[PDB]
């Protein structure tokens, strides 16, 4: 366990540059910038990421400028993902945890593909408590209602189509909007029923205001979709919140 | 239909 | 205390932009900057400046964004000054205090005409106690020893110059480096010769690494310049520190 | 010689 050299050394390099653009010649900001992205990338983004050293290098980059610290820790690769994307998509908790504390975490950044770090918990299996609340405090830190770029998709639906009904939890515990609509008028409680996710489309309709009249482009309320996919137990659920 | 799909782990990653 | 609607609403649109560029256009970016600007400089930067009003500004930056409260906290004027400038000039100690326990500070950010907050205490008297600890606290941020782009003078050169003497005491007790040399090759030492400041000269005698034989330019001790000064006082000294 | 100027408030602040 020890500071990467390399990479404190390219660190040095860009928090002259952070400080003053003209400080570091065109050579020098390539190179400098090339080994922190690389480095940093190694240390934190792993599947086997360690979340003490890495809270030693969040302290040593602090140390070195406020501004150093938010730069490495929302460095993004050319795919625009960052440590808390990766530490978020291997669900590697304990590090993701050492990242929201550092103060400087952008929870809502959206990479490339046009999903930010609360949509990549979607597909996360949480296995323990301390996991849960890593999960909530990234939640309570962005906007859980954000729509991803590509088909206006929130973490919400994500999480109800990949049936990881912990997610769907922590995301109802803090406060989702159920309602909100895809590209297509898709609803959460529509993906709930497109892929028969009976207990989850139970914990969206337990959700008081949860809207269950609204309907996609093709006009298909939840009660349609589910009809049309065979789905009678969430049919039957939502014959009762028509109050039959 | 985007309801219908089953996004993976490198697909939410890269494009 | 209310805060000011148009530094809060200038600040909303900078925290879209500073996180995503492309969620903000530049005829709106220039206009939100512009009063930002404007406003927060007003807010802190005047002599009038209450410490707490500025305290719930920068927790309301925060927790907007945290690269919104360095953006903020380090925003210039088209003299490159920032509120840790102005705020040191008028020796607001309590807003510096206020503005360093930010965590964002830039001590030794340089204005247009070369000089970093850091090197703006020489214009201060130290009345208070908490003056004092903000002052030192404000020296062990940065670089004591970094050299003002016009003419390479340090704080100590800058400070020695006014007669500052609790100035001089805050530096030299974060170790500031009393040989450091300006572009005329001159000394702290040689400035306090010319000025005829004993105590001041005493001080830097007091360290033992002082090294009296360094020139400038000229090729002038500062025992050269202290005797063409006509500083009988401390030319003495001299003498007794070259026996 | 820088060392026998004595510089202002003003001077400090503005170029």
């Amino acid at each position: 366990m020890e500071l990467s050299p390399d990479l404190i050394s390219a660190c040095l390099a860009l928090e002259k540059y952070l400080d003053n653009p003209n400080a570091l010649t065109e050579r020098e900001l390539k190179v400098a910038y090339t080994t922190v992205l690389q480095e940093w990338l190694r240390l934190a983004c792993r599947s086997d990421a360690h979340p003490e050293l890495v809270r030693r290098h969040l302290v040593t980059f602090r140390a070195m400028s406020a501004r150093l610290l938010d730069y490495v820790v929302n460095i993004a690769d050319s795919n625009g993902n960052t440590a808390l994307h990766y530490s978020v998509s291997h669900a590697n908790f304990p590090v993701v945890q050492q990242l929201l504390d550092s103060g400087v975490c952008k929870v809502d950044k959206q990479n490339r593909a046009g999903y930010s770090p609360i949509m990549l918990t979607a597909l996360a299996t949480l296995k323990t408590q301390d996991d849960i609340e890593t999960v909530l405090q990234l939640f309570r830190l962005g906007n859980i209602n954000a729509k991803a770029s590509q088909a206006g998709q929130t973490a919400l639906m994500l999480a109800v189509s990949h049936g990881r009904v912990d997610v769907v939890k922590a995301l109802l515990a803090c406060e989702a909007d159920v309602n909100v609509q895809d590209d297509d008028g898709s609803t959460a409680l529509m993906c709930a029923c497109e892929h028969g996710h009976k207990e989850i489309a139970g914990l969206l309709l337990a959700v008081p205001s949860c809207d269950i009249s609204l309907t996609d482009r093709d006009g298909s309320t939840a009660l349609m979709v589910a009809l049309d996919a065979g789905q009678s137990e969430i049919a039957s659920m939502l014959y009762s919140r028509m109050n039959i | 239909k985007a309801r219908r799909r089953t996004t993976t782990q490198m697909e939410l990653l890269y494009a």
